[PDB]
């Protein structure tokens, strides 16, 4: 769960 | 860029703890009057006051339980009472007479983070607060031997002084853990709803990584502007739970509108600070960063 969340946040910076 | 982590006041030259007279504290608070109160119920009452020397202090009057020792008094005296650092509340003195046990802190202008964050903090200001509070906790874990485990890190135990800098406080539950150990065995569940790390609900053991979990929460509060529990948006979840489920959807909604509004170009830095928070909130204690790593994550983000 947590690491999924961590991936999500990394996408978000990339997806800026 | 090489940083020396701890270089705070050398204790040997510090003003020692002043043993105070109960009558003086009694008078300075107007008989511990109610309009002098600034904190109620938790292990004592805290009163704002000005001493004989003009110094503004907060006086915590500890509640004496019949047939009992002064465990919470000693916890502060043996910990915060022995150390000084710019990111820790200054304990200036104490009063110990009969069954009375009082603790006198230097008064921190803006009271607690919680009080402020809900009832003016820009990002740069909040960034400084997370960093300083990380430094304070790091001091406890890494620069003290035996180590200090705070056991109750929360946004109400982060005070803010004149220049809005963070000061970790409330050492009533703090414990000393030999550097040779990895954990300390405690007798009971201690902590504040919203902040308790998962493993504390499985076993009566505290550790520094316990404190690191609780810190992560305080960081959410700064990033989101939410209370750790009981907000309407949460539902069946807490702040931690909410941020978790919410993020697959639209991460940046989790962020405080006020910060987002100030500038749309800090949406990236905000996101990077959330990574730190999430790392601290790992279900596996060993995977959480130490507070020294958290500080390093913070300073990397900037550069
Ligand atoms: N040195 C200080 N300077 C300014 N305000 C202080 C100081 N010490 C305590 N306070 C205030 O008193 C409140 C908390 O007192 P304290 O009992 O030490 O923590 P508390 O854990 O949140 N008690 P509780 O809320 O029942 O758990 C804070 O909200 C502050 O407003």
């Amino acid at each position: 769960t947590m690491e999924e969340l961590q991936a999500a946040i990394q996408a978000a910076i990339a997806h800026c | 860029d090489l940083e020396v982590l701890f270089q705070g006041p050398h204790m040997a030259f510090e003003k020692p703890l002043r043993k105070l007279t109960f009558a003086d504290l009694l008078q300075a608070t107007n008989g511990f009057h109610n309009d002098s109160l600034i904190g109620s119920g938790g292990f004592g009452d805290v009163y704002k006051a000005i001493l004989k020397d003009g110094s503004a202090v907060a006086i915590k009057k500890l509640i004496h339980v019949s047939g009992q020792g002064d465990r919470e008094f000693m916890a502060e005296m043996e910990t915060i009472g022995k150390i000084k650092h710019r990111n820790l509340v200054p304990l200036l003195g104490y009063c110990k007479v009969g069954d009375e046990r009082l603790l006198v802190y230097e008064f921190m202008k803006y009271g607690s983070l919680e009080d402020v964050l809900h009832d003016k903090l820009n990002w740069s200001t909040r960034r400084k607060i997370a960093i300083g509070s990380a430094r304070g906790l790091a001091f406890l874990h890494h620069n003290c031997s035996p180590h200090i485990i705070h056991r109750d890190m929360k946004s109400s135990n982060v005070l803010l002084d004149e220049n809005l800098e963070a000061r970790v406080s409330d050492f009533g539950m703090a414990r000393l853990m030999s550097a040779m150990d990895t954990h300390l065995s405690v007798s009971t569940l201690a902590g504040t709803p919203g902040y308790v790390p998962p493993e504390y609900y499985q076993s009566f053991r505290c550790s520094t990584k316990g404190d690191v979990y609780s810190y992560g929460v305080v960081l959410l509060e700064l990033l989101t502007g939410k209370r750790p529990t009981d907000s309407p948006d949460f539902g069946d979840n807490n702040l931690v739970g909410w941020v978790k489920q919410h993020a697959k959807l639209r991460i940046s909604d989790v962020f405080d509108p006020e910060l987002m509004k100030e500038d749309p170009a800090l949406e990236i830095e905000l996101l990077q600070h959330l990574k730190v928070a999430v790392a601290c909130l790992d279900d596996r204690a060993w995977r959480r960063p130490t507070m020294v790593q958290v500080m390093a994550m913070f300073k990397e983000i900037q550069a």
